[PDB]
C-alpha cells in the first residue's frame, strides 16, 4: 500500500508508531492480526531491559578490569563505559527490529485481507 | 477531492480579511508575478523566502504540500542552526585551547589593517559568522526555486479568482463532515422476469 | 552518429534516459488493459531490446571488474595461478560495477516514445509513474524539464493552478 | 575522434554518389516522387550542356595549348602580355562553356518525327517541357478554405485499391440517408476536387473579394506540375523515337 | 508475478564474511614461506573467529528454514475466552521446498568444511608448524564452499535465461526480427553516451521531504488520475483519515 | 477502421483467372529457394529477399572493416608487444607448457598475434554493424507480416 | 480549427537534435574564436607573412576548428531533419493530391 | 603512394625491440618492487636469447632469489589493498542507508497460504 523502490522513502518513526497503533486499535484488523502485533509488543520489551542490564554489569566489570583500572580517570571511564554503550544500543536495535519486523508482517496480513495490494489475489 | 459544497472557503475567508491595500488583492484585480531574471534580483527576492512561506500558510492552511513544506523547513532551519553553533562550539574550544598551550592557525593577518585587532579574536569573529552565513546560503538555494514555484501557483489561482480551498487539503475534525453509518438496504422482491 | 538512428532500440545524446532499474519498476504500476494497442507494441519491442540489453550489461562491466580485481589483488599478473583470488574477490567486484551501470540512465528512442507521447497512452504511463513510483517520477520530471518538455504532470510546471505534490528542485528559471 | 574516424572511414564516401539526389533534395522540398523526378531532369538537361562544354573546353585547352603559344606570330600581345594570353584561354572555355549550352538549353526547333525524336538533333524535349511548365505555372494565389482543409485531413485513408463501404449513421451524421449518400459520392466517390464544388467557389470569391476588386484572377485548381512535365514527352504527344520503344502515339 | 527476485544490495552485505576468509587464507598461504607458526596464529586465530560467525549465521538461517513446516498458530475460543495453541502443516509453492533442500546441504557442507578446519588448527598446534597441503586443502575448501553459498541465487538466472527460451524460431515467422547482436553493440553506444551525461551533463538532485509523514502516499485525483488499481478506493480512504490524523 | 466494399463472389472466368495468376507465381519461384506451400510463403520470401540484400551490404562492410581497421587499430596496436613494462624486450613467459621458440621473434609475434586477430575481427565487426544500414528489413510496428497471394500479386 | 498533425515519434527526434545541434553551436563559437584568436598569435610570432595573409589563414582556421567540433550534431540535425521533411511532403502530398 | 603506407611495414614491427634505457637511466634508490621486477626481466630475457652457459646459470640462481623478494612484495600489496578493500567495503555499508522498502509480493501466497480448495483436498468423495 505504499511506494516501492530504491527510489523511495524508507519507513520513518512516526510513520511506523501510526502504523502499529492502526494495526492495534483499527476495526477494520481481523483478530489474529492483531493479536499479531500484541505479542510483538510483549514478547520484545524483554530486549530493552535485558542488553542494559547486561551492559551495565560488563561495565561495571570493565572500570576494575587490569588496564582501565591504572588509567586515569578521563581514559578510564571513557573506556569502561563501552561496553555498557554497545549492549545498551544493541538491546534497543534489537527490539525495534523484533517489534517491527513481526509488525510489518501484520502489516502485510492486513493488506492481503483487504486486497490492497495490486498484484495479489486468490 | 473535496466536494464544492463540502469546501469551507478558508483561503477565500483569509482573502476577505486581508486589508484593502494588499499584494493578494492586487494579484486577485489581475496583477501577474514575474520571477526575477538577474542575479541582484534573485538576491533580494532570497530574503522573502520566510515571507511568502508565511502568507501560503495562512492562505492555504492545512494544505498537504505547503505544510510538508513548513515541516520540513522548520527541521532544517533546526538541523543547519544546531550544527552550525556545534561547529562554532568545537572550533572556539579548539582555537583556545591551542591557543593556551602557545599554537596558534597560521590563517588570517597578525593584526588587523585599522583597528590593529589580533589574530585570534577574528578568528573567534570568522568562526562565529561564517558558518551562519553558509546555512543561509544553503538554506535559501534549497528552498527558493520551491518557494518560488509555490508563490508562483497562488499568484495564478488568484488571477483566475479561485479563492476555494486546493486539492489534497485535509481539514481538521471539527470542519470534517460526519460520515453517515446508517444504511438500510430495500426490501427483496422476486423479479417478475 | 551510427547509420541506425531509424532503429527503435537505438538512441541520441539527447533522448529521455531511463536507468534499467528505473524501466523495470515502471513496469510494475501499469495495467495493459489501459494502453492503445499502439501502447502495448512499444512496450513489447522495448522488452526485446531490454530482455537482450540487460544480460550484455554483465558483459560490458566484465573488462572494467577485470581490471579493478587485478589492482586489488597486486601488481603481479600471475596468469592461471591467480584465478581463485582474482574470481572469488572479482565475485564481487563486479556486482558493484553492474550496481553503477545498472544505476547509469541511458539514452533510447523507445523510452522518449512511451514517457514523451503527447497521447492518451503517454498520459496514462506518466500519471501512473507520478502516483504510484514518487521517487522515480521526480527524477523523470526534473530530466523532462530540463529537455524542455512541458506536460501537467511535471513537479516544475509554472503554469498550474494546482500545487505540486513533490519538492521541486533547484533549477533555471 | 571518434566522430571524426567514422567521417573519413564511412564507406558512403568511397560509394559513387547517384542520381538520386536531386529526388530527395526537391522530395524533402515538397514534391512528389512522380514531381522530383521529372523537375531533377529538367534540371540535369539544363546543366548538362554546362558541364559539357566546360570538359570539351578543358580537353581542348590541355591538348592544343601550344597554339596559343603558335599565333603568338600574328597575336605578339600574347607573347608580350601573359595576362593577355589568360584571358585568351578563359575566353575559349567560355566560348565552349556557351556552345554546350546552345545545343542543350537552345529552343533549336525541330519536328516531331519518331524517327529522329531524342537524338538531340534538337532540342524538342527541353523546348516542350520549358514552354508548357512557364505558359501553365501560376501560384495558388489563395488561402485554403475550412472545407478543402477539413476534406484534406479526411483523405488519410482514402484508397482507389478498394472502393470504402460507406455507412450512414443518423446520430452522427445527420440530413437524410439520400442526401448524405450524395454528397458522400460527390466528396469521395466521384473524384471531384474540393474546390470544384459550388460552394466552397463561392466561399472563395468572398473572402479573396479584395483581390477580385484589385482585379487578380483567382486559380480555383493548385498547379499541377506532374499535368505539364513529361521527360518522356507522351503529355506533349511527341512521338517516342521508333528504335529504342515498341509502341507508338497517334498524335 | 512470483518472480523471486533477491536484492543484490542486500546480498553482498552477507556475503563479506565468506570472501574475506578466502582472502586471509591465501595471504596465510603465500606468506607461510617466511613466517613462524607463532606470528601465524594471529591468521588462524582470525579466521576461526570468522568461521564460527559464518557458522552461527548458517546455522540461524538453516534453523528458520527447518522451523517453516511446523505451522503454529494461536487460536480464540470465545465461548471459553481463551487462546489455544494449534499445530497444522504448511502448503507453499514448490520452488521454495527445493532451494529449502538446497540450503540444507549447504549447511551440511559448511559443517563439514568447518570441522576440517576445526581439524586442521589444532593438529598444527599440537605439531608446531603449517604445512601446505592441509593449509591449501582448508583454503580450497573455503572457495568451494563460497561459490555454494549462491545456491539461493537461482531466480536471477531464470529471470535472464527464461526470456531466451520464449524466442520463437526465426523462420516460423511470428515477429521475423533478430536483434540480439544489434542490441549488443547498440548498448555500446548507449551506455557510453549514459555514462558520460551522468558525469558531466545534468543530474537530477535527490532531494525529498523527510519528516511529513506519509507524504508519498499519493491518493488519486484529478492531477493522478484515476487508472490506479481499482481496490485502491480503501487506500484512499486511509490516506484521507491519516492526513486528518495529522491535521 | 473502415471496411472496403466486398466484391461478390467471382465467377468460373475469374475463378479460371486466379488458378492462371498462381500456376504463373509457382513457376517463378526460383528452384534453390526452398520454401513452403503457405499463407506466408511470398511474405517470407520478400523476408528472405531483403535478409539477403541486408547481408550483402554487411559482409562488404565487414570486408571494408577488416581492410580499413587493420593498418590504423590492429598494427599499431602490435607496437605495445615490442617491449615489457619494465621496459626489458618481449620474452616467452611460458603458462604450463615450456614450448621451444627459438625462431626469430616466435615469442613476441605469437603472442601479438593471440591478441591481434581477436581485435581484427572485434573491430570489424563493429565497424560492419555500425555502417550498415538494417532499414530495409526493419518493421518497428511488424506491418510486413500480411499475407500476400500469389494471384494477388 | 483542425490542422495537420506531424509525426510524434519526428517531432520528438528533432527535438532531441536541436537541443544537442544549438548547444554546440554555441560551444563551437568559441572553440571558432579561440582558434582564431590562437591561429593569429601563432603566425604573427613564427611565421614571416603579411598582415592580411595571417588574419585570412587565422579566420579558416577558426572556421574549421569551429566546424570539426559541431560537425556532429549539425549532420545528425541535417539527417533527422531531411527524414522528416520528405514524410511530411509525401504525407502531404497523399492527402492533396486530385 | 598508398604503397608506401601499406605494404612498407616499420623497422620496428619486424626487427627485434631494444632496451628502453629511459627506464633504468634514473631509478630510485629503494629496493622496492619496480626496481627488483625491472631486475627480473633482465635476467630473464638475457637466460631466453643468450647462448653463454656460465653467465645464464648464475642469472638463474640470483632469478630465484629475485623470485622470492618478489613474492614477499607481493604479498604486502595483496595486504594492504585486500585490507583497504574489505575495510571500504564494510564501512560503505555502515553509513549506507540499505533500501527497506522494495515489494514483499514474492513472500505472500494468498492461494497457499489459506487452502482455497479446502476439504476438497482430502478425497473430494461427492
Ligand atoms: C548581510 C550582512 C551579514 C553580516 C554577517 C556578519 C559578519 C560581517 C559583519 C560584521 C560586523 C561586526 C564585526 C565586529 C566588529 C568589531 C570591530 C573591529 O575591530 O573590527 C573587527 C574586524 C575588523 O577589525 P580589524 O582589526 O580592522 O581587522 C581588519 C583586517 O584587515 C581584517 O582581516 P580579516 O582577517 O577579517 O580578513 C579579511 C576579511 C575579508 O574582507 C575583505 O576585505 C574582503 C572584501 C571583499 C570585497 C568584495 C567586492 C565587493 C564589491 C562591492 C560590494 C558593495 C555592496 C553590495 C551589497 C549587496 C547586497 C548585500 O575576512 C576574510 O578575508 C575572511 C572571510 C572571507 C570573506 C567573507 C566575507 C563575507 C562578508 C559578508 C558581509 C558583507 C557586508 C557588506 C556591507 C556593505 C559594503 C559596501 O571586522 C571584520 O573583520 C569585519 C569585516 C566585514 C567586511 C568588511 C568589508 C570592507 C571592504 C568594503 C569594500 C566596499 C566599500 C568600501 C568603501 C570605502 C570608503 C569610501
Ligand atoms: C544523344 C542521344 C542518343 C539517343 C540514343 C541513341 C541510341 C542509338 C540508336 C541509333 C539508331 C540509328 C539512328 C539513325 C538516325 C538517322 C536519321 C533518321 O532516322 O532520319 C530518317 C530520315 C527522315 O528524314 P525526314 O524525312 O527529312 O524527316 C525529318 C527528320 O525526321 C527530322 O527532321 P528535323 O526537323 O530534325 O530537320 C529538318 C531538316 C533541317 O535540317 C536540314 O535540312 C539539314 C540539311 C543539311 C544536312 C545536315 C548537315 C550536313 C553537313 C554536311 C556534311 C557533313 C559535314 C562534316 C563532314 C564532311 C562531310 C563530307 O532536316 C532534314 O532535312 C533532315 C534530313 C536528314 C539528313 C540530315 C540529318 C543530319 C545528318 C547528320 C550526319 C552526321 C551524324 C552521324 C550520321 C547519322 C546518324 C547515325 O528518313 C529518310 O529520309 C529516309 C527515307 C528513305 C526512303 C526510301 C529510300 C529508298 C532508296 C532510294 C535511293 C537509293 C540510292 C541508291 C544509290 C546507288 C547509286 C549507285
Ligand atoms: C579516536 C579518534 C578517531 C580515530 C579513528 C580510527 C581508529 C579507531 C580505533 C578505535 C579503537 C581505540 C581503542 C583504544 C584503546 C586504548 C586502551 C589503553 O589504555 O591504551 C593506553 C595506551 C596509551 O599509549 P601510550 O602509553 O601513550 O604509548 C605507549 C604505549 O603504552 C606502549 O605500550 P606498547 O607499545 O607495548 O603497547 C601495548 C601493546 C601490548 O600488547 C602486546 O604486548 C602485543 C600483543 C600482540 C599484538 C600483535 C599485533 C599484530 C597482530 C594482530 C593482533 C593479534 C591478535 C589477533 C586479534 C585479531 C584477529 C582475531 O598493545 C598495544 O598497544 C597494541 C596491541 C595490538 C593491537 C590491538 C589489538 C589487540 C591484539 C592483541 C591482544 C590479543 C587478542 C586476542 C584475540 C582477540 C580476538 C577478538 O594506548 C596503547 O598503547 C594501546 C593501543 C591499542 C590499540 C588502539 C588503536 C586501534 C587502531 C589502530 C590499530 C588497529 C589494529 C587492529 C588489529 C585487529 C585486526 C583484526
Ligand atoms: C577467439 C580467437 C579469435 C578468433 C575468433 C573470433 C572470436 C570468437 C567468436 C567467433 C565466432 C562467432 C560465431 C560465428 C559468427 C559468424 C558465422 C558466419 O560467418 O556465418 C554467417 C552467419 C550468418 O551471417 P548473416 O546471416 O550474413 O548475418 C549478417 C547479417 O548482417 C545479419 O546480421 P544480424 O545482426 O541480423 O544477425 C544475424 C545472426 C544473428 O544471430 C543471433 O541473433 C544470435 C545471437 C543472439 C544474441 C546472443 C545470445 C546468447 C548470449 C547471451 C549472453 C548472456 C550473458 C549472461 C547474462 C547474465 C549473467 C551475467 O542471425 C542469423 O543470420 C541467423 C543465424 C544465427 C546463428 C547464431 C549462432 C552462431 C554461433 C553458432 C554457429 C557457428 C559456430 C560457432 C562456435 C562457437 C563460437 C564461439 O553469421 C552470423 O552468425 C551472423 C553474423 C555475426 C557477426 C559477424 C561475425 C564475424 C566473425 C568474427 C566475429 C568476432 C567476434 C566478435 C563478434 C561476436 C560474435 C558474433
Ligand atoms: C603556448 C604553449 C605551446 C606549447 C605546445 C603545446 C600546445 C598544445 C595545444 C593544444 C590545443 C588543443 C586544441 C583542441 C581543439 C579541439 C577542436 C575540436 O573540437 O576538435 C574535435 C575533433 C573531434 O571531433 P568529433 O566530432 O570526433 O567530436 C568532438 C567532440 N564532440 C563529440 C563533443 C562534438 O578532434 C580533433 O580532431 C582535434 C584535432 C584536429 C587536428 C589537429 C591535431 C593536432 C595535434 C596532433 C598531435 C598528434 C600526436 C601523435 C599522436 C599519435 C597517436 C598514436
Ligand atoms: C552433523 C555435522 C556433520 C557430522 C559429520 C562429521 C564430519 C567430520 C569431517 C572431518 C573431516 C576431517 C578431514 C581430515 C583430513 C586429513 C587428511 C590426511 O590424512 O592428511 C593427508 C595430508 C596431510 O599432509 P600434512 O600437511 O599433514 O603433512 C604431509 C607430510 N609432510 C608435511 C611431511 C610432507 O594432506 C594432503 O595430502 C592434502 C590433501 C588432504 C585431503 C583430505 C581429504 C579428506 C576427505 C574426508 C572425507 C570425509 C567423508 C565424510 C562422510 C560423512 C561422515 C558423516
Ligand atoms: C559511439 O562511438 C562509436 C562506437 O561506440 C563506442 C563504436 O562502436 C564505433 C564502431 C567502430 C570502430 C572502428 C570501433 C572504434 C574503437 C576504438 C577507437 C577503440 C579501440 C582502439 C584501439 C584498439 C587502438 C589501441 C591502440 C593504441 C592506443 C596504440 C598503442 C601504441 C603504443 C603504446 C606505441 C608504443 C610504442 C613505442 C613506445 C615505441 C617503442 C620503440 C622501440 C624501438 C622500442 C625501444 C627501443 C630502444 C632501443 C629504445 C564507432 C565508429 C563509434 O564512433
Ligand atoms: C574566377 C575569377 C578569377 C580568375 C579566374 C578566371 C577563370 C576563367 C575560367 C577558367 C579558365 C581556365 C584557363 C586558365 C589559364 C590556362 C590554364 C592552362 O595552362 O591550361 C592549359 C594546360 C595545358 O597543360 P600544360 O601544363 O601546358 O602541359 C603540357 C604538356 N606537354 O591544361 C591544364 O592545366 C588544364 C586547364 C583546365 C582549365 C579548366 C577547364 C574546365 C574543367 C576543369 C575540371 C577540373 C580541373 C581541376 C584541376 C585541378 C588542378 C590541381
Amino acid at each position: 500500500m505504499e511506494p516501492f523502490g530504491t527510489d523511495e522513502r524508507n519507513w520513518t518513526h512516526e510513520e511506523k508508531d501510526i502504523i502499529t497503533r492502526f494495526l492495534k486499535y483499527d476495526k477494520h484488523v481481523n483478530l489474529k492480526t492483531a493479536e499479531m502485533v500484541y505479542s510483538a509488543e510483549v514478547e520484545s520489551a524483554y530486549f530493552g531491559k535485558a542488553g542494559a542490564l547486561a551492559g551495565g554489569v560488563i561495565s561495571a566489570l570493565f572500570f576494575n578490569f587490569p588496564i582501565v583500572r591504572n588509567l586515569p580517570i578521563i581514559r578510564r571511564s571513557v573506556i569502561g563505559v563501552l561496553p555498557f554503550l554497545y549492549c545498551y544500543t544493541w538491546g534497543k536495535n534489537t527490539q525495534e527490529e523484533l517489534r517491527w519486523l513481526k509488525t510489518f508482517a501484520a502489516y502485510q496480513r492486513f493488506v492481503v485481507y483487504h486486497g490492497q495490494h495490486c498484484k495479489l489475489w486468490v | 477531492m473535496i466536494l464544492p459544497h463540502n469546501n469551507r472557503q478558508l483561503a477565500r475567508q483569509y482573502f476577505d480579511s486581508l486589508p484593502e491595500n494588499d499584494i493578494n488583492r492586487k494579484y486577485y484585480e489581475g496583477l501577474k508575478y514575474e520571477t526575477p531574471k538577474t542575479f541582484f534580483g534573485r538576491f533580494l527576492n532570497q530574503f522573502n523566502i520566510d515571507a511568502k512561506l508565511d502568507t501560503l500558510s495562512k492562505f492555504y492552511t492545512y494544505q498537504k504540500t505547503i505544510r510538508a513544506t513548513q515541516a520540513e523547513l522548520q527541521e532544517d532551519r533546526k538541523s543547519y542552526l544546531t550544527n552550525s553553533l556545534l561547529f562554532t562550539a568545537v572550533s572556539w574550544f579548539s582555537i583556545y585551547q591551542f591557543a593556551r598551550k602557545g599554537a596558534v592557525l597560521p590563517v588570517l593577518r597578525e593584526y588587523g589593517r585599522y583597528f590593529g585587532t589580533h589574530r585570534l579574536f577574528r578568528q573567534y569573529l570568522h568562526t562565529l559568522v561564517l558558518p551562519l552565513l553558509y546555512t543561509e546560503y544553503a538554506l535559501n538555494q534549497k528552498y527558493y526555486t520551491h518557494m518560488e514555484h509555490l508563490w508562483t501557483v497562488h499568484v495564478n489561482r488568484l488571477n483566475q479568482k479561485i479563492l476555494e480551498d486546493p486539492l489534497y487539503t485535509f481539514y481538521p475534525q471539527e470542519l470534517n463532515v460526519p460520515k453517515h453509518n446508517i444504511i438500510v438496504p430495500t426490501i427483496f422482491r422476486d423479479t417478475p422476469q | 552518429m551510427d547509420n541506425n538512428y531509424h532503429f527503435w532500440g537505438n538512441g541520441d545524446r539527447q533522448d529521455v534516459s531511463l536507468s534499467y532499474e528505473d524501466y523495470y519498476s515502471i513496469l510494475d504500476c501499469l495495467l495493459d488493459e489501459k494502453l492503445s494497442p499502439q501502447g502495448l507494441m512499444k512496450f513489447k519491442n522495448l522488452h526485446e531490446v531490454s530482455m537482450y540489453g540487460v544480460s550484455y550489461v554483465p558483459l560490458y562491466c566484465f573488462p572494467v571488474a577485470y581490471g579493478i580485481s587485478h589492482m586489488l589483488t597486486g601488481k603481479v599478473r600471475r596468469g592461471h595461478s591467480g584465478y581463485r583470488n582474482l574470481f572469488s574477490l572479482m565475485s564481487v567486484v563486479l556486482p558493484f560495477t553492474c550496481w553503477y551501470a545498472y544505476t547509469t540512465p541511458i539514452p533510447r528512442r523507445l523510452y522518449t516514445e512511451i514517457i514523451c507521447s503527447n497521447n492518451a497512452d503517454g498520459a496514462y504511463v506518466r500519471n501512473r509513474i507520478k502516483q504510484q513510483k514518487p521517487g522515480i517520477w521526480r527524477k523523470l520530471s526534473q530530466q523532462l524539464y530540463n529537455k524542455n518538455f512541458r506536460f501537467p504532470e511535471l513537479n516544475q510546471d509554472l503554469t498550474a493552478t494546482e500545487f505540486p505534490l513533490d519538492y521541486v528542485a533547484p533549477h533555471k528559471f | 575522434v571518434y566522430h571524426l574516424f567514422e567521417r573519413i572511414c564511412n564507406p558512403d564516401n568511397f560509394k559513387l554518389s547517384g542520381e538520386a539526389a536531386r529526388v530527395r533534395t526537391l522530395i524533402a522540398a515538397g514534391f512528389s516522387k512522380e514531381e522530383a523526378e521529372q523537375v531533377a531532369w529538367l534540371q540535369n538537361h539544363q546543366v548538362n550542356g554546362k558541364i559539357l562544354g566546360l570538359f570539351t573546353g578543358g580537353f581542348a585547352l590541355y591538348c592544343c595549348n601550344n597554339y596559343f603559344h603558335y599565333f603568338e606570330r600574328y597575336f605578339p600581345r600574347l607573347r608580350y602580355q601573359p595576362f593577355t594570353k589568360f584571358l585568351a584561354q578563359a575566353a575559349t572555355v567560355y566560348f565552349f562553356f556557351k556552345i554546350g549550352d546552345y545545343y542543350f538549353t537552345s529552343r533549336r526547333y525541330g519536328s516531331n518525327d519518331a524517327r529522329m525524336n531524342g537524338l538531340m538533333y534538337s532540342n524538342t524535349y527541353y523546348s516542350t517541357n520549358k514552354e508548357a511548365l512557364i505558359q501553365n505555372f501560376e501560384p495558388l494565389n489563395r488561402k485554403f478554405t475550412e472545407e478543402e482543409v477539413e476534406q484534406f485531413l479526411r483523405n488519410e485513408g482514402r484508397s482507389q485499391e478498394e472502393k470504402r463501404n460507406w455507412i450512414y449513421n443518423p446520430h452522427i451524421h445527420g440530413s437524410t440517408e439520400g442526401e448524405w449518400k450524395a454528397d458522400i459520392h460527390e466528396k469521395f466517390d466521384s473524384g471531384k476536387a474540393p474546390w470544384e464544388r459550388e460552394h466552397v467557389k463561392a466561399k472563395i470569391l468572398e473572402t479573396n473579394k479584395a483581390k477580385i476588386d484589385a482585379g487578380e484572377e483567382i486559380q480555383l485548381k493548385p498547379f499541377k506540375t506532374l499535368n505539364h512535365l513529361d521527360k518522356t514527352g507522351l503529355l506533349h504527344r511527341l512521338h517516342p523515337f521508333i528504335w529504342t520503344n515498341n509502341w507508338t502515339l497517334l498524335g | 508475478y512470483k518472480t523471486h527476485l533477491f536484492s543484490w544490495r542486500w546480498f553482498l552485505i552477507k556475503l563479506l564474511p565468506s570472501v574475506s576468509i578466502i582472502l586471509l587464507g591465501y595471504y596465510l598461504q603465500l606468506t607461510l614461506k617466511w613466517n613462524l607458526f607463532n606470528k601465524q596464529n594471529t591468521i588462524v586465530l582470525l579466521i576461526t573467529l570468522l568461521l564460527l560467525y559464518i557458522l552461527w549465521l548458517e546455522f540461524y538461517q538453516f534453523y528458520h528454514i527447518l522451523s517453516f513446516y511446523g505451522n503454529i498458530n494461536w487460536a480464540f475460543d470465545y465461548d471459553e475466552y481463551i487462546w489455544t495453541l494449534e499445530l497444522d502443516t504448511r502448503r507453499t509453492r514448490l520452488a521454495n521446498n527445493y532451494i529449502a533442500i538446497c540450503l540444507f546441504a549447504k549447511f551440511w557442507h559448511f559443517v563439514f568444511i568447518f570441522l576440517f578446519w576445526v581439524f586442521f588448527v589444532l593438529r598444527i598446534n599440537e605439531l608446531g608448524r603449517i604445512r601446505y597441503p592441509l593449509l591449501v586443502a582448508n583454503v580450497q575448501n573455503f572457495i568451494i564452499i563460497y561459490i555454494m553459498s549462491w545456491a539461493y541465487m537461482y531466480p536471477w538466472l531464470k529471470f535472464i535465461f527464461r526470456k531466451y527460451l520464449d524466442v520463437p524460431y526465426y523462420w516460423f515467422y511470428l515477429n521475423g526480427r533478430e536483434l540480439g547482436i544489434r542490441v549488443f553493440f547498440t548498448d555500446l553506444k548507449l551506455f557510453f553516451y549514459g555514462i558520460t551525461n551522468r558525469l558531466f551533463d545534468f543530474n537530477p538532485s535527490s532531494i525529498k521531504f523527510e519528516k511529513y509523514p506519509f507524504y508519498y502516499w499519493i491518493n488519486s485525483s484529478q492531477l493522478t488520475e484515476f487508472n490506479q488499481y481499482r481496490k485502491f478506493v480503501i487506500r484512499d480512504s486511509i490516506i484521507y483519515s491519516l492526513n486528518n490524523y495529522i491535521i | 477502421g473502415f471496411e472496403t466494399v466486398v466484391p461478390a463472389p467471382p465467377t468460373r472466368d475469374d475463378e479460371l483467372r486466379m488458378i492462371k495468376a498462381t500456376e504463373e507465381q509457382f513457376l517463378q519461384q526460383p528452384r534453390y529457394k526452398l520454401y513452403m506451400n503457405e499463407a506466408h510463403r511470398i511474405a517470407k520470401m520478400n523476408h528472405g529477399d531483403r535478409h539477403n540484400n541486408i547481408r550483402a551490404h554487411f559482409w562488404s562492410n565487414f570486408a571494408l572493416g577488416l581492410l580499413i581497421t587493420g593498418p590504423i587499430f590492429i598494427i599499431p596496436f602490435g607496437k605495445a608487444f615490442r617491449n615489457l613494462r619494465s621496459g626489458v624486450p618481449y620474452y616467452f613467459r611460458p603458462k604450463y607448457v615450456f614450448t621451444q621458440k627459438n625462431q626469430y621473434n616466435q615469442d613476441r609475434n605469437w603472442g601479438a598475434m593471440k591478441k591481434q586477430i581477436p581485435l581484427w575481427l572485434g573491430l570489424s565487426t563493429a565497424y560492419a554493424y555500425w555502417f550498415t544500414d538494417f532499414s530495409i528489413n526493419d518493421d518497428e510496428w511488424l506491418e510486413k507480416g500480411k499475407v500476400i497471394y500469389p494471384h494477388q500479386t | 480549427a483542425r490542422d495537420f498533425e506531424y509525426n510524434n515519434q519526428d517531432v520528438n527526434q528533432l527535438n532531441g537534435a536541436f537541443i544537442s545541434l544549438v548547444e554546440d553551436e554555441k560551444i563551437g563559437f568559441w572553440v571558432g574564436v579561440g582558434g582564431f584568436a590562437y591561429s593569429q598569435f601563432i603566425m604573427r610570432k613564427f611565421v614571416k607573412s603579411t598582415n592580411i595573409f595571417a588574419s585570412v589563414t587565422s579566420l579558416f582556421a577558426g572556421a574549421a576548428l569551429a566546424n570539426l567540433y559541431t560537425h556532429q550534431s549539425r549532420a545528425s540535425y541535417a539527417r533527422v531533419a531531411a527524414r522528416a521533411n520528405r514524410n511530411a511532403s509525401l504525407a502531404l502530398n497523399k492527402l492533396m493530391e486530385y | 603512394m598508398i604503397w608506401k603506407y601499406l605494404q612498407r611495414t616499420n623497422r620496428g614491427n619486424i626487427i627485434q625491440a631494444g632496451l628502453q634505457h629511459r627506464k633504468f637511466e634514473n631509478l630510485p634508490f629503494k629496493q622496492n618492487f619496480d626496481n627488483l621486477t625491472k631486475a627480473y626481466d633482465l635476467r630473464m630475457w638475457y637466460i631466453s636469447n643468450s647462448p653463454h652457459e656460465a653467465k645464464n646459470l648464475e642469472y638463474v640462481n640470483e632469478l630465484e632469489a629475485l623470485h622470492n623478494e618478489l613474492n614477499y612484495q607481493n604479498s604486502r600489496q595483496f595486504l594492504f589493498r585486500t585490507v583497504s578493500f574489505l575495510l571500504g567495503w564494510a564501512l560503505f555499508y555502515q553509513f549506507y542507508e540499505l533500501p527497506k522498502t522494495y515489494d514483499w509480493q514474492d513472500t505472500q501466497e494468498p492461494k497457499h497460504q489459506v487452502p482455497a480448495y479446502g476439504d476438497l483436498e482430502e478425497g473430494g468423495d461427492e
